[PDB]
């Protein structure tokens, strides 16, 4: 009652090929749903559309979320990572929950408990991979509120179906904590590939030796010239002079077309095309927007003004509203770095013959809007950001391809387990506060590169300003001014 | 600060080249645009995003940015093309928009 | 079609406070960044101030900084420049400039990349 | 001294007041009015 | 060999989100104020519980080859056509209509991770919009593998 | 197998690095734009089958009997610099099917190719991400006439190359359609469709031809007079010209053995349903001109030829599918390393008063020697 | 090594992305190597 | 005479708190 | 070096001189004199 059950640990230890980041925050857990389990569906919200239909349950439990890179990395630590390294990935995890303080509306309740458990069998719906709000704050001095746990299951309209499963979280064993008890657990990340925090210094089509002719031939002329019966077969050899027709081993990665929207509003068509012109996929009669979708370059060289409609991850700025905010409020990320191995999001993949030519038939070629996997493709996954998620859960299925998640990060069959917490019902008006420390060990891949000229680095702006970036203003509000991608250093393709 | 030659003068049908030197903070850093102003009228945009041309602007006007300096090139000069020319960009050190000193083009 | 009209200009003695209103018509004034550009008699034009679509971002030139205030009204389709402590150097023609690009605030962090695609006729302001 | 006696920093751990009961994104600005007291001995 | 999976998912691919929380991601919600010339703008909104079709997702449903709802889908080998049977694993019909079946038993347990056999995989832009040209899309009648896909095998 | 050849390595670029772009080559078009560097270093290429199921296992490379000529007399104090890139830190040019291969017939003497590479470009220009590599900044072994060089390489494990000819459970592999071209000219259309009618893929606003492309049967059974426009490896006969040589000056390879598991390059993959039938609409279909991977597909890779490439390097990426290269051969993430070689520059008589400039006057020089490579 | 607890990110020495005819600290078309600017060593920060 | 008296070493080994920079050049000394 | 570090300083120095070629035709028996001032 008079002794502390834990201390405040925040730092980062950079050791050799590994990184160890520790973060401690203060939290507040209110009594969600008056200790009750309430069914929820679009009908409770009115159910305006079939695409927006849902069915599920809301629970009194809260949960801890630290699925964003900012919870573990300061802006200096993230700069230190992305400038010096070719790759990283999580190895170990440690979580601690301590200094429990229960209140009653305000006085203390010493005899109340707080139930906490982890699901290590992954028997509950995993909500930590959907990029939800409620994460531990970027700035250590912020006291944050724990998000409520709720899940969804099979629906038909607003109605349920027989196969729908119902989950009571009180049906798990859970540790109970008075003001002197503490909760802790350790997690081992399963083996995942290193995130590639680098940008290629070569393009897939330029891999050739520019000084030498190939020994392979292509068809240069099909006709001798103007006239009748001019048909001929003329084969020039592919070489430095014409690099477009050379024979190549590998082809660019897959594509799914997206609409290009200009950041200069005068350029955009004067019509409402946000949903009608969007690229989507359909599942059981419902059309879900394709967001962000497969990894593709945001734009062609020299066109940074445009961005794919849904193809980018768009964050908010500090104090930005929920609905219909102005364009200067958002932060749009560009994925140009992968432009060397990946097709542009807003461009077609290529062309294919649509017919057989003959003396009576001219050669026809149609555009390829989407191109799935082909033997010999290579591609780059989406980049990870300081504001973006870390891991995702690979859906348990008979098969998958390249399970790496589409919002970026590490696809894991057994990701970090969900951490469920709630106040014990006693009802008496009650809430609890306390401390949370999370510690992840990261693995690093150093660059041995022989590049002669200096790299591109992430750097703080040189010029004076009213505020300094990634710091509090005069009111005490902390704001992240920009997104920070991971890819600066370069490799050979 | 953007620095332009105070005047340029060429006979009709001759290439005219107007260039304004800039510091690393402004021209090297940002896209530069060119505005042409007639004696009795408000300024009108000529070139934007270094080389891009607004609709309703003739092909003769062209622009390029190399290193810290951007040059506006006019070919097939005409009597009607005589007007003040300004190159402007956002300057990060100053944290304000800067216009060139201006360049008077005069055809004889 | 698209037009910008500037009014409020006139002859005012030094220390007088005037207010320059820029009324827009023909497009959605709510989604564009707005600017004030002045040109002193027989001299090159000078940028003065800028305001964002939501009027959260406001920049001033150093010469006018602290004595000039810029406000924007989206409902009345009007841009406002309030003037305080007028000085002889404040004689100019005040142009209302429109910036179509939002790219400085959402896609680029290092650089603004502004340009002015639409200009008002301008209103003269003389101090005597 | 290049290495003088270190700075000893101290604060009260913020204890937040009753939360909104519906999850809000923003950081909590309402805390219990609170202060601490104690003894300090320094021996040189 | 892998164990044959013999269970039906209780969760749809597009409904793995926490219904109670907003996403920190944004989407373009408005392109025009409307009903006038030059009414162009970019308005963005928080993807959240009220609009669940626009939210960002880490995984997308499996590959598909279209079938006629009940003209046969086919594959050519050495010039000789062949019926596609049974073909890739797909949902036999959309939920609520049990009368229709693919041209060539019901698989409906897999409709969570797999596209309906007789439905298009989705839509893709076919052009660049501009002030002159409106946006266009076109239906995807077949989709090979993409990274990030998940699917169920066929039931035994 | 064991090969031995006689090589002659000249001086390239006058012992100098040169920025090269299309602007130096005349400017070309956007599709042919490039930016890169040419090096004084040469390199050895044994990557073709004629130099030496089945698959490689071990590699041993020997370079000996060094001789250097000044221009002609013998210089016995001269050195020849050679190194292998075992960390793959240099651009890898051996997987592009270039020339400079050791001659098939063992009695020939070949001229070693010059090493060059390409980097990022917006055009004839470079971006800030463009990387410059100085090959002198690698540790390399220096050999006089009596010295020899030898390194051994272990092929990383690859599958056997399969050389043989062969409701349903499995379905044929993917296809990306090629335009059909008859060997009899009067059958083809009387128009120029060599580039306009070809299958391409686009990368960063540039269009590259699809060559040779996915592995597909060259022609349907019974028609041997047709070959895919970019779908086949076309070899020139001995003594063939560089530009616009007739159809009897070249050799057009055919994949027809794989017709059993693979669709024809010229034919579509198949048909899908494009609508729902009803009393008010007939069943409608559409063609599939290209098909990605589907569960159940099987396919054969492209065959290897005595004149074909042996291996290729797999680019370093987050992901790749069936990495075997489309021109044929064994895809490897760590293939046999590049062997770079140059003559050490020997300066002519320098001035007798110090001039801080680098020395641009060298003794005209070249080296010869012996190569032996065992697999 | 740099031990700093600074929260916000540092100034760093970085190459500029904008396109150019030549690469900085690289040869030109004629074979001449050049050093574009003087590079000092002071970027990271310490307290006083 | 016909045997090399050294090899070409240029590289930089970045090891912990130390760096090793090696540089090889070719020189010409007149009279 | 400069981005990642607060300081640096040299420790050891190892010098090598080799592959001497005296000269146009070779002069095989001629010598080159070299010494250091320690």
């Amino acid at each position: 009652v008079g002794s502390s059950s834990g201390n405040w640990h925040c730092d980062s230890q950079w050791l050799g090929d590994r990184v160890i980041t520790t973060s401690t925050r203060t939290w507040a857990l209110p009594t969600y749903n008056n200790h009750l389990y309430k069914q929820i569906s679009n009908s409770t919200s009115g159910g305006s559309s079939n695409d927006n239909a849902y069915f599920g349950y809301s629970t009194p439990w809260g949960y801890f979320d630290f699925n964003r890179f900012h919870c573990h990395f300061s802006p200096r630590d993230w700069q230190r990572l992305i400038n010096n390294n070719w790759g990283f990935r999580p190895k170990r995890l440690n979580f601690k929950l301590f200094n429990i303080q229960v209140k009653e509306v305000i006085a203390n309740n010493l005899t109340s408990t707080v139930q906490v458990f982890t699901d290590s069998d992954y028997q509950l719906p995993y909500v930590l991979g959907s990029a939800h709000e409620g994460c531990l704050p970027p700035f250590p001095a912020d006291v944050f509120m724990i998000p409520q746990y709720g899940y969804l299951t099979l629906n038909d309209g607003s109605q349920a179906v027989g196969r729908s499963s119902f989950y009571c979280l009180e049906y798990f064993p859970s540790q109970m904590l008075r003001t002197g008890n503490n909760f802790q657990f350790s997690y081992e990340f399963e083996n995942v590939p290193f995130h590639s925090s680098y940008a290629h210094s070569q393009s897939l089509d330029r891999l050739m030796n520019p000084l030498i002719d190939q020994y392979l031939y292509y068809l240069s002329k099909t006709i001798n010239g103007s006239g009748q019966n001019q048909q001929t077969l003329k084969f020039s050899v592919a070489g430095p002079s014409n690099m477009a027709v050379q024979g190549r081993n590998y082809i660019p990665g897959p594509s799914y077309r997206q609409q290009r929207v200009s950041t200069t509003v005068t350029q955009n068509n004067n019509s409402e095309f946000a949903w009608p012109g969007a690229s989507s996929w359909a599942l059981n009669g419902r059309n879900s927007l394709m967001n962000p979708g497969p990894a593709m370059a945001s734009h062609k060289e020299g066109e940074d003004r445009f961005f794919p409609l849904s193809g980018s991850l768009i964050f908010g700025k500090q104090g930005t509203g929920r609905d219909n905010v102005d364009a200067d409020k958002v932060m749009i990320t560009n994925e140009e770095e992968i432009k060397t191995t990946n097709p542009v999001a807003t461009e077609s993949y290529g062309q294919v013959a649509t017919n057989h030519q003959s003396a009576q038939a001219q050669a026809q070629t149609g555009w390829v809007q989407n191109q799935g996997i082909l033997p010999g493709m290579v591609w780059q996954d989406r980049d990870v950001y300081l504001q973006g998620p870390i891991w995702a859960k690979i859906p348990h299925t008979d098969g998958n391809f390249h399970p790496s998640p589409l919002m970026g990060g590490f696809g894991m069959k057994h990701p970090p387990p969900q951490i469920l917490i709630k106040n014990t019902p006693v009802f008496i008006t009650q809430y609890s506060t306390g401390q949370v420390s999370v510690e992840i060990e990261w693995e690093l891949q150093k660059e041995n590169s022989k590049r002669w000229n200096p790299e591109i680095q992430y750097t703080s702006n040189y010029y004076k300003s009213n505020n300094v970036e990634f710091a509090v203003n005069t009111e005490g509000v902390y704001s992240e001014p920009r997104p920070i991608g991971t890819r600066y250093l370069t490799r050979n393709l | 600060v953007l620095t332009q030659p105070p005047s340029v003068s060429a006979a009709p049908g001759q290439m005219v080249t107007i260039s304004c030197s800039g510091s690393s903070s402004n021209i090297g850093n940002d896209y530069i645009s060119w505005y042409q102003q007639l004696p009795g009228t408000a300024p009108k945009l000529l070139i934007y995003d270094n080389n891009e041309r607004p609709s309703g602007i003739p092909d003769r006007f062209s622009g390029s940015k190399s290193g810290t300096s951007a040059t506006l090139g006019i070919t097939g000069v005409q009597t009607g093309d005589e007007a003040d020319y300004y190159c402007g960009t956002w300057d990060s050190s100053l944290s304000a928009w800067v216009f060139g000193e201006g360049t008077k083009l005069t055809v004889v | 079609e698209v037009q910008l009209v500037e009014s409020g200009g006139g002859l005012v003695k030094p220390g007088g406070s005037p207010r320059l209103s820029c009324a827009a018509s023909g497009f959605n004034f709510g989604s564009y960044s707005m600017n004030w550009v002045r040109q002193a008699p027989g001299k090159g034009l000078e940028w003065v101030s800028s305001i964002s679509s939501s009027s959260s971002y406001i920049y001033y030139a150093d010469s006018v900084k602290g004595r000039f205030t810029i406000s924007r009204d989206n409902a009345k389709h009007s841009l406002y420049l309030q003037v305080n402590s007028l000085r002889a150097e404040d004689t100019a023609v005040y142009y209302c400039a429109r910036d179509p690009t939002t790219y400085g605030y959402n896609s680029a962090w290092d650089k603004k990349g502004w340009y002015f695609d639409l200009w008002g006729r301008g209103t003269l302001l003389t101090v005597s | 001294m290049k290495h003088p006696p270190p700075q000893i920093l101290i604060k009260n751990t913020p204890v937040p007041a009753d939360p909104p009961t519906a999850f809000n994104k923003d950081k909590l600005n309402s805390f219990i009015t609170q202060y601490s007291t104690g003894q300090v001995s320094v021996e040189i």
